[PDB]
């Protein structure tokens, strides 16, 4: 049973340190050379580092070299990445990979999120994008929230049925924004009541917001 | 440090159709020491071929490597609907360890106007003292759409941003936000609002616009 | 380029040794250096020997192994073995020190055990 847990990602003010772990199972991990390899949001794959079978020997993709270091405890079954001077572009999801026998990454871990901003830890607002006067359309603003994820579902996520929650965008203020719209029939925009959840794990917040046609 | 360039950026294919993606490296590749990787989003990469041409345990039949020296191909025989993901190739042959862009593949459906809603600023938000204007851009394809934004006919630049969903997963369409930024001030300055959209299902641009109150 | 040249074919020892070269060709001079002895079957494949080594300096060991280190080549030697043993052993060179690091895996070499 081939097994890759990464553990520990989550946020950073810029210059300050972070350790991410990734835990082996079911192979014996001494005898498999070792990686890691981050996404940034929206972008390809980008190998990060590399370790030794032993880890007597490192190598660091050049964008990351002298401010991170790779290792690895063999009897624990650990491998580790120290990100040293983190900034802003280091933001992406980490992978821990496996180098395969003959060389390609057969194996990889789940995925974790590091994020490197000096932005404080803020729940949304949330504004509603109110029903046209003049099909009908309407949705939630989930403005200004930090860091990533953020959870919409609309009247306690019993309704699905032509749900669009876009990608948040990250903006100037370095907050993110986004929104959730839905399209419904014109006829029911008077009778049934539109709610959207807002869900913000990172700052245990829900907020809702009755979405409520205009003059 | 070899470069990897895949071509196209995107494949439109329908499925049952072939699939032919392209990597070309910036020098010869090993002994063919190049890897593919497929990524569903929000998901690992996983792997599907190595040395160029070996499929990976549990990767069915379908999927199929070529090449040799600076060229590779990828074909996927037939695209089934778990197929439409993003491709990687990589060599692994020598440091740094280099991947290629990837090349995007969506499913091709016949062609669909957005259908276009402009939503001022929230009565809310205006209280607490920026503007938003949103733009909706619902269920079209392709994927290239253009949007412009005029505020009292003049045309805004850098003070708006846009995002895109995922292909939808029952009708294969798209859906666009652009979203226009000012301050409560600003808005305050300007009275039409007006957001103009130019896509291929659309005889000509449709325009969406309001003026405040 | 990166390659590693093993035989097409040995034939083992009536004891049950079986001893083949295995040469490669570093675009760099490299120094640290890790040998490893695949087997080969289907799809799978399965670590026989491994051994790292600096430069002309002797060879250290996986115990079914035993080699030599003269030059840019190296006198892998297996021993123990039984008539079930006959199939496609890989030479596996990785140029560890100095960077960049390559990876060379030979053709394969067929071991007879009869």
């Amino acid at each position: 049973q081939v097994q890759l847990v990464e553990s520990g990602g989550g946020v950073v003010q810029p210059g300050r340190s972070l350790r991410l772990s990734c835990a082996a199972s079911g192979f014996t991990f001494s005898s498999y050379t070792m990686h890691w390899v981050r996404q940034a949001p929206g972008k390809g794959l980008e190998w990060v580092t590399f370790i030794s079978y032993d880890g007597n020997n490192k190598y660091y993709a050049d964008s990351v070299k002298g401010r991170f270091t790779i290792s690895r405890d063999n009897s624990k079954n650990t491998l580790y990445l120290q990100m040293n001077s983190l900034r802003a572009e280091d933001t992406a999801i980490y992978y821990c990979a496996r180098t395969g026998w003959l060389g390609p990454f057969d194996y990889w871990g789940q995925g974790t999120l590091v994020t490197v901003s000096s932005a404080s830890t803020k729940g949304p607002s949330v504004f509603p994008l109110a029903p046209s006067s003049k099909t009908a359309a309407l949705g939630c603003l989930v403005k200004d929230y930090f860091p990533e994820p953020v959870t919409v579902s609309w009247n306690s996520g019993a309704l699905t049925s032509g749900v669009h929650t876009f990608p948040a965008v990250l903006q100037s203020s370095g907050l993110y924004s986004l929104s959730s719209v839905v399209t419904v029939p014109s006829s029911s925009l008077g009778t049934q009541t539109y709610i959207c959840n807002v869900n913000h794990k990172p700052s245990n917040t829900k907020v809702d917001k009755r979405v409520e046609p205009k003059s | 440090e070899i470069v990897l360039t895949q071509s196209p950026g995107t494949l439109s294919l329908s499925p049952g159709e072939r699939a032919t993606l392209s990597c070309r490296a910036s020098q010869s590749v090993g002994s063919s020491y190049l890897a593919w990787y497929q990524q569903k989003p929000g998901q690992a990469p996983r792997l599907l071929i190595y040395g160029a041409f070996s499929r990976a345990t549990g990767i069915p039949d379908r999927f199929s490597g070529s090449g040799s020296g600076t060229d590779f191909t990828l074909t996927i025989s037939r695209l089934e609907p778990e197929d439409f993901a993003v491709y990687y190739c990589q060599q692994y042959g020598s440091s740094p360890w280099t991947f290629g862009q990837g090349t995007k593949v969506e499913i091709k459906r016949t062609v669909a106007a957005p259908s276009v809603f402009i939503f001022p600023p929230s009565d809310e938000q205006l209280k607490s003292g920026t503007a938003s204007v949103v733009c909706l851009l619902n269920n079209f394809y392709p994927r290239e759409a253009k949007v412009q934004w005029k505020v009292d006919n003049a045309l805004q630049s850098g003070n708006s941003q846009e995002s895109v969903t995922e292909q939808d997963s029952k009708d294969s369409t798209y859906s666009l936000s652009s979203t226009l930024t000012l301050s409560k001030a600003d808005y305050e300055k300007h009275k039409v609002y007006a957001c103009e959209v130019t896509h291929q299902g659309l005889s000509s641009p449709v325009t969406k616009s309001f003026n405040r109150g | 380029a990166m390659h590693v040249a093993q035989p097409a074919v040995v034939l083992a020892s009536s004891r049950g040794i079986a001893s083949f070269v295995c040469e490669y060709a570093s675009p760099g001079k490299a120094t640290e250096v890790r040998v490893t002895v695949l087997r080969q079957a289907d799809s799978q494949v399965t670590e026989v020997c491994a051994a790292t080594y600096m430069m002309g300096n002797e060879l250290t060991f996986d115990s079914i192994c035993t080699g030599t280190s003269s030059g840019n080549q190296v006198n892998l030697t297996i021993q123990g073995l039984r008539a079930m043993d006959t199939g496609l052993y890989i030479c596996k060179v990785e140029l560890m020190y100095p960077p960049p690091y390559y990876l060379g895996i030979g053709n394969g070499t067929q071991i007879y055990v009869i």
